[PDB]
């Protein structure tokens, strides 16, 4: 609701198909890293060992 | 002196009752008349069959239907009424024998029978069966274990008995019994016995199985398969908590297989009771995952897939609390439960 901007020029993070939110191309691949880190860790729970992360770069 | 196990000698109590309600049906026409075999059917027929329970007891609180009826009685009005229906009852009380001319006599002046039925009849098979019946109640009533089920076992291997004591003492007995047997095993053998998935009630003369202690599978719930329901918690909870286990769980699919029909079709205890075999279930993996936070030191121990396996139990149990209040299930003290299992939240913290 807050970002207010679309394109392939940002990085559009979406769940399910469920659009939440956008960030920059580097916080893009940022996110992915560091999510995969929190995924292989056990201290998210939040988030399953299974969860499928979808990076896309420009 | 106890209730015997049999069809009642069926020869002058079946025609005693066709001049009881004759008359009954007499008075009663000519009654409804002032306020202006068969006759047995359309006598209930004017005050309906007998819930699933007793004694049509309910409330006692609600409609203030004002009866002051007058009293309305003047010994004149009485035989006013009575003069006619008494001379109807001669017609069919002179081709009824000696016995039953005096019995109609003595009841239609309104004395009752000091001469119990089950106190005459002379028969070799049912001769002994009241002796055994009698003999085995005055066991228990002393508590003789050894002597007790001795008779009890010969009782059902005489030609008389329909359940009947034989669920109602044939449990204790093996609770008393503290060699083999858990009225459980009897008890199940008992539910599949009776199951009675049929919802049959009212229609002919139920005068050989009257007590809703034996028949269902209809509605009216059978009372040894809610006892066994309720055995089988307490005989999960003994030595619990102080891949053999599963009871608890026999327990969850064995009601499971039911989710109404006639029990879970009626509702209460097996609501109820379910929940509280789910609630100690719950109570269990909290000990289980308790002491000292967990066990003790915490659980770091992969965050707390414990906690999450019982919340969604915790909150499973508290739908079935509710369905079992909501369809008019008046068993259940809410306010308890729910302080116990808020209480019981603040150990799981």
């Amino acid at each position: 609701s807050h970002t207010f901007a679309a394109g392939p020029s940002l990085c559009c993070v979406q769940i399910d198909g469920k659009i939440i939110g956008w960030v920059s191309h580097e916080q893009g691949k940022i996110i992915a890293d560091t999510l995969r880190y929190w995924k292989v860790e056990g201290k998210t729970p939040g988030l399953p060992i299974d969860l499928e992360i979808g990076y896309v770069p420009p | 002196m106890f209730e015997v196990p049999i069809t009642l000698t069926n020869r002058k109590f079946a025609q005693r009752r066709k001049l009881k309600y004759q008359y009954i049906n007499y008075i009663s026409r000519r009654f409804d008349r002032i306020s202006k075999s068969d006759e047995e059917r359309k006598f209930w027929k004017k005050y309906e069959k007998p819930e699933k329970s007793f004694e049509i007891w309910r409330t006692v609180s609600s409609q203030n239907k004002q009866p002051i009826n007058k009293q309305k009685m003047t010994y004149h009005n009485f035989k006013k009424i009575e003069k006619i229906p008494l001379r109807k009852m001669e017609i069919p009380l002179l081709h009824c024998t000696k016995e039953n001319k005096l019995y109609f006599q003595s009841i239609s002046r309104g004395l009752e029978p000091l001469k119990t039925s089950t106190s005459e009849v002379r028969n070799y098979r049912t001769r002994h069966i009241v002796t055994l019946t009698d003999l085995l109640h005055l066991n228990v009533s002393r508590h003789n274990w050894s002597l007790a089920y001795k008779i009890f076992a010969t009782l059902i291997r005489i030609p008389g008995v329909q359940i009947k004591s034989l669920w109602g003492i044939g449990v204790e007995i093996l609770d008393n019994l503290s060699n083999s047997s858990s009225g459980l095993d009897f008890l199940q053998w008992m539910c599949q016995i009776y199951s009675s998935k049929s919802r049959f009630v009212q229609n002919i003369n139920y005068r050989s199985i009257v007590p809703p202690f034996q028949t269902g599978s209809r509605t009216h719930t059978a009372k040894f398969a809610i006892t066994y329901l309720w055995s089988s918690l307490i005989n999960c909870q003994k030595s619990m908590e102080p891949t053999e286990n599963d009871l608890l769980q026999e327990l969850i699919d064995k009601i499971s297989e039911w989710v109404l029909t006639p029990p879970f079709m009626e509702d209460a205890e097996v609501w109820f009771i379910y929940a509280s075999c789910h609630l100690l279930k719950a109570d269990t993996l909290s000990r289980q995952f308790v002491n000292d936070n967990k066990n003790n030191d915490l659980i770091g121990l992969d965050r707390d897939i414990k906690i999450n396996q019982v919340i969604k139990h915790i909150h499973y149990v508290r739908t079935f609390l509710k369905i079992c209040l909501d369809k008019g299930g008046f068993a259940v003290p809410s306010r308890l439960i729910e302080n116990q299992l808020k209480s019981f939240e603040s150990r799981l913290y």
